[PDB]
């Protein structure tokens, strides 16, 4: 989508594997604010907004 | 043939969706208990 009409996908009731994203070589920026990438694969959240 | 659904008119902000396997002289007796404890 365009940045004025940015797509929001609500992610619920599943298992989120964040190490697949973190260990990928295809991403240039993976800057996390408020949480560290190492404990993302452990913690649990109510909803994820993408 | 089931061809009439008139239960709602809108759906705006969804927080949770869950699709599952079907739960189901009078021949069947269905007992259900619904509880709301700590969310
Ligand atoms: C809920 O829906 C209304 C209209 O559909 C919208 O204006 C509002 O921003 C929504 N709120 C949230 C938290 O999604």
């Amino acid at each position: 989508a365009s940045v004025y009409a940015w797509n929001r996908k609500r992610i619920s009731n599943c298992v989120a594997d964040y190490s697949v994203l973190y260990n990928s070589a295809s991403f240039s920026t993976f800057k996390c604010y408020g949480v560290s990438p190492t404990k993302l694969n452990d913690l649990c959240f109510t909803n994820v907004y993408a | 043939m089931e061809s009439e659904f008139r239960v709602y008119s809108s759906a705006n902000n969804c927080t949770f969706e869950y699709v599952s396997q079907p739960f189901l002289n009078f021949k069947n007796l269905r007992e259900f208990v619904f509880k709301n404890i700590d969310g």
